[PDB]
């Protein structure tokens, strides 16, 4: 695998480093790391493809070396060089994307292909070199067992969600109590509705409370907190549980009282904010829950008090809410989020090619399916497949 | 170092012997090539590499700073104002190329020759030639006048050639020239030709 | 051209890797590339400027080079280094800008200013090197006639569009049905209303339909979608379409029924995702197609019932939504995005200088003009100024 | 690529300039060319085919060189010549329908079999020779990104396209006005009818358009336009627009008043001509717009009068047209047009080997369907495979 | 001139002949050529442009010549050589324009501009060669005074002329008899009618004949000859002769009775054809005579009877046609065509650079203005020009 790697920024550092004009001088510690390779490959003899609509195709190699010679580079160089380089990355793109649709329950970890199972073989690993690329880097520090760790905007840690919760509700469904909220992605929002606004309730105040459980412990999070849930705060007509019928919400929106999140880390809080709106940091946490109150306003304005009689009909239902995005964090275990194309090139070259759903993967890599129930054997696999999307995405875009 | 000649046996050869172990001549031949086939496709201890990347900057530099010898010249059958330096007094000299076509003598020379060349001449235009190459000084103000430094060049034509190439400057002080009836007349030095030694 | 490019890794692999202190044979390879540049350039005399407020300043050069001796570095020569770097910096800043504000009908796509045109030259060349750089990289890949690629984090392929069409409408716009929505950026939100709640309607469904043609082709997207249109989603008072009165929107919020998203090619479905919120991942498309019905409530509450009555007036405009998100994407032509800030500088430096509107560039680098119509010529002048930017970026943020 | 090419004009100047007879210094120099070849070639091993209905060939290379001795040719020579070209003949054949026939979204530029991916190879640029066919000249100068061009005689450019407009109508369709035409090829007839006669319209002239936007810029165009619309002059029963029912067209034609076409690039016009009938030149354009008008005659002779009442029914509809057909012109991207056989050829290898529709080119290569959606990728495909095609006819027609 | 013409199938046989791979020996009688030229190049200096909005472009020559590495060229040689090729052709591309824009009375068949008059110089004599592009080939047969020729499809030799001419007219336009015709380019179509359908004429036939009179002798053509003429066989308001009112023109086709072609020479007739539809030569002709008949049916079924009154009015109007389309012909002066770009070139250099309206040339290059008065000077100016655009297309299209 690691193997794999080098195969590539051996050929971006040269398609890139490798110009009409330069000095040798600059790529002389380069020039040579190239030639070693030609060398041990010259001979063998490779396969690729064979599974759905990909197609098969055989390489040999038998390639001249490099003039070590020169001094400065002449044209005449770089085109000689440029034909040599084109074999190898139309061919390593055959590599990669035929490994990045094999998956495996036992051992989902290891190669797949009869073409870099070759690969790991000892006599190729002459070949290692300049592993700087974040995923390789912690590819390695995971065979090593160590702590590894990667970077995320608006990570996907979220399975898709939107549901609700009544609390108190009756078949008119004309004075519920509850809360509904939308899990997806980074983001949180969530609202309590009580439609007798707290009347008859304790102090006249209603508790409210949600709870996200992640299934992936984020760390170094930068969070954005804000009051209100947008999202239902407009009228809605809503399927009742059972979706025998459908319910009213007229939602009318209060400030959320005695707002309390917590990022809990294996049942112990680890973070606790009380109304804090804005920007806030959750240093390492598997849970997030959101405590907040809707409190019937003690002074109410005519126009106010109309809107909550003592009796029902309630036609104006009081509702609380909050707002959380995880901006940035880092996760020990890959993840989807807004700014990496790794999913999508997985995913991207599985459906071009007719690949078969497989024993690992959720039909069509589907990303709430996989997060949902991401078991070792789908981390594994997709840790293997996103490293090779990232390999295959330094040539290949 | 564009030295394409030796390069194959030459340095083999000594190498070998320094090794004493072997008695070289019995090398079959596909051996000793092979055996640079080999040593150019490797590093160099830094020390080694590292003074001739310093010999390269320089190398420029020391060429034009000798005596003898500059880098080619030019020809414009433009009646032309001869310059001025501090050094050489009144001298015909460049310190640029640029305006003309440049020919690597070392090209010509060692490829036989087309009369390129040759037809520029003779229709008479404007034409350099670059390289390292002999050199003549000459008091005699007098010789400006008879525009000396417009023969010399007729010559190369004969055979190929062109070592037989001596050009011709003219430092011509306020003073070792004994041919002096210039500063004394109204008048401006006529150079019909100058080169490209750099001053010191 | 890529002359260019380099000036600047010489520089900033300069200005960076040469400090007091570190040792010479990590700067071995470096110092001689560099060098090798002086050369070249000594001798030869510039200018930039000339147009619009733009200064025009005259270069020369004539410079020593750098000694190679020295097991580590004094500070003595640092300095004597520094100063003759921020000739050139401040050389390539006039550089970047003269090229930067220039356009042209014809060869939008070559070089123009007189600064430039002559570094093209050949006897330039002699100081490419290293071409790692993103940007340069599909420079490169490009003039050779090759497929490109570049990467955005929320990209901008619609251009801005919020309007409505109405399907139904009469002089009192009591009754309407069509689709209000708002195209910007990354981002599209979609609503559908019926004022009738498909109380005439066949199977009481109206059906929906929202298509968005890109100016460029997306591949590699990865899109989040959600149900409901916040944005439409409240009390609304509109111009009718003849500009002559307003309208009232009072909407009420179902669940989009039977939503079916398609990610088309050429006409030809790519990817296509039935009632699938969330992540979902749309490999390659030049258009989007979101259908979604509104569906009256076969069972409803009193509450809801009395909404919907069978006659009018209707009071409660039924309304049903759709949000789109390209959170990521891969194109090959350059775009503006949510991250790179290519388009503000190059409408930075023309602002700042008071440069005049050219003949291709709409005036201000207005985007939304520009991507609706993104002719050949507006992308072959846009990626030559973002590479240049790019470029400039390097050293000079 | 080019590489093939050679392999041809190698031959055709073979079993053309090899004769029982002529002098060997009228082909000494080809002679060497011939060998040349043999030799790189020699060793090697191919395979063609094995997609579709198209038989699998292997080849293999083991062949004599030339008697470069002779003076003069004699019949023996030729013979032993011959049956070493037949063997390259019927190979190329083999080798040009086998690349002909593969299609490729990401990179459907470069080559696809596995018979010419290995010439591509380095080792067989050692045969490139004669680029003069217009094509392979043309495949050159845009590998080296410059400006191109064809030459057609009544080029391919406009998708068939027959419809009307109908500005005013009504149910029984008893008083229309609108416009009726046809586009296809590098033909464009369109009518403007009034059954009003333009009775009410300010000035008694009724106004009429038809634009049409090239998929693709035609430059240097030799262009016929007359007045009339043939095909729109005589009585039809046309379907309504709904597709519900029918119409009567009764057509009488006046002579169209205030003829003005524009050939437009880019929004501007490049060219200009008011009421000019014949031979006109359109130098650069994308778009093509034909504004004229139908001017109720002023002075009436009873006959004609008649034709034209003050009120309904109308029975002689008003009608003026134009025609305009492009005989001749270039344009950079190819094109079928009514001489080159390319479209023909590729469309018919593909038809009789049964190659299975692609992810490229519309079903049975239909011409309509493809410039319609000429996208990037089908152009470069299109003119990978016109450039095989014409390879292959300077040796199979 | 011829000069000119070498210049570039010089660089044709050159941009073509020369590229990365081709023996030395398949360019050895080649490259010789070449320098020759460089040589009797260098020194001299030119002027071209200085008129409307062309460009004054100073060139001057000083190059070095072609090296000789043998076996195959490297790479490294093309890159070399190319850049010498694109300053060459960056300048016939203006040599061209410039004495393809100046025209005069006098002396309108020699060169005009400063440019070219340099060229003809006898010191350049020394590079013509390989003379077989069609129209030099022409150019030169002509100096010495010999048979020249040219090849055109459907030429285009026939100035625009749609009119009608009244035999039997009354100012209620109810009973007319005469021709109406359409010439324009290679197409003749012409249509007889007499609303009495022959009543009252001897042997109930009314004769029709049409003379079309070729500014040029057309020999060598292959002819299309089809009864009726379809472009008036449908409903026609017209106006009348003296424009001050409209009669209307009702057809009802008969079969044409009695046809004779009849191509003429000086008065003579070289082709006769009686009554031969389809393909007919007419090797040799300046005039074309079109004469036919309409008979009056002497059988008529009731329908027909009812067309065909004994008395006025005459509502269906009796008409007869042709339709003559000269597919290819060959003419001793050059002519515009269907398939040619030579006057599209012409026209489009000269509108692109706005060159100025000149003493020879009608306006815009109009081709019915010029055919219709092709005068001697505007012959010899238009081959000169004709020529000049076909060196040109050679190498810029
Ligand atoms: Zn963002
Ligand atoms: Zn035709």
């Amino acid at each position: 695998m690691d193997v794999l790697y080098s195969l590539s920024k051996t050929l971006k550092d040269a398609r890139d480093k490798i110009v009409e004009g330069t000095l040798y001088s600059n790529v002389s510690d380069l020039i040579q790391q190239f030639n070693q390779m030609i060398i041990t490959m010259n001979g063998n003899e490779f396969q690729t493809g064979g599974i759905g609509n990909l197609p098969i195709r055989n390489w040999n190699f038998d390639f001249g070396l490099l003039g070590t010679t020169l001094l400065n580079l002449d044209a005449n160089y770089v085109e000689t060089a440029r034909n040599t380089i084109d074999y190898f990355v139309d061919f390593v793109d055959n590599v990669c994307m035929d490994e990045m649709v094999r998956e495996s329950q036992r051992n989902g970890i290891a190669p797949q292909s009869d073409s870099l199972i070759k690969l790991s073989g000892i006599k190729f690993k002459r070949i290692n070199f300049d592993n700087s690329s974040e995923y390789i880097e912690n590819w390695n520090l995971q065979n090593r067992r160590q702590r590894t760790g990667f970077t995320f905007h608006k990570p996907n840690i979220f399975p898709y969600s939107a549901s609700f919760t009544l609390n108190r509700s009756q078949p008119a469904h004309d004075n519920l109590m509850g809360t509904m909220w939308l899990n997806a992605g980074s983001e949180i929002q969530v609202a309590g509705f009580d439609y007798s606004c707290a009347i008859n309730a304790p102090a006249n105040t209603q508790q409210f409370e949600h709870i996200v459980q992640l299934r992936r412990v984020l760390t170094t999070a930068t969070i954005t907190l804000l009051p209100d849930a947008e999202r239902f705060s407009f009228p809605r007509v809503i399927t009742s549980a059972d979706g025998a019928t459908t319910w009213y919400f007229n939602p009318v929106i209060l400030r959320p009282n005695n707002v309390e999140i917590e990022f809990l880390l294996n049942g112990q809080i680890i973070n606790t904010y009380q109304a804090r709106f804005g920007t806030i940091i959750a240093r390492n946490f598997d849970t997030i829950r959101l405590s907040f109150q809707l409190m019937r306003p003690p002074n109410m304005t005519p126009a106010v008090a109309a809107l909550f009689p003592n009796a029902q009909p309630f036609e104006h239902h009081a509702t609380v809410g909050l707002t959380l995005r995880i901006e940035s964090a880092v996760c020990e275990s890959v993840l989807a989020d807004a700014s990496e194309t790794m999913l999508a090139n997985v995913t991207s070259v599985r459906q071009e090619y007719a690949i078969p759903v497989g024993p690992v993967f959720p039909p069509g890599m589907n990303w709430t399916d996989l997060i949902t129930n991401y078991s070792p054997s789908r981390e594994d696999n997709l840790q293997r497949v996103f490293t090779v999307a990232s390999i295959r995405s330094m040539l290949v875009k | 170092l564009n030295l394409y000649q030796k390069k194959m046996k030459a340095i083999v050869e000594d190498f070998l012997k320094r090794l004493h172990i072997f008695d070289v001549a019995r090398v079959p031949d596909d051996q000793m090539y092979r055996l640079r086939d080999r040593l150019r496709l490797l590093p160099v201890e830094v020390r080694r590499l590292d003074i001739f990347n310093l010999i390269l900057m320089n190398m420029d530099q020391i060429e034009r700073a000798s005596d003898k010898i500059a880098q080619g010249v030019i020809i414009a059958y433009r009646d032309m104002q001869l310059e001025r330096d501090e050094m050489y007094g009144y001298v015909n000299i460049a310190r640029n190329l640029d305006g003309f076509q440049q020919i690597n003598l070392e090209e010509l020379m060692r490829t036989g020759d087309y009369a390129q060349i040759t037809n520029m001449l003779l229709n008479n235009q404007p034409v350099a030639l670059v390289g390292a190459l002999p050199f003549v000084t000459d008091s005699s103000v007098i010789s400006l006048i008879a525009k000396l430094d417009a023969t010399v060049f007729a010559q190369i034509v004969k055979l190929r050639k062109v070592d037989t190439l001596k050009p011709i400057l003219y430092k011509i002080n306020s003073d070792s020239n004994d041919f002096y009836l210039v500063a004394n007349y109204d008048w401006v030095p006529t150079s019909t030709t100058k080169v490209y030694k750099q001053v010191p």
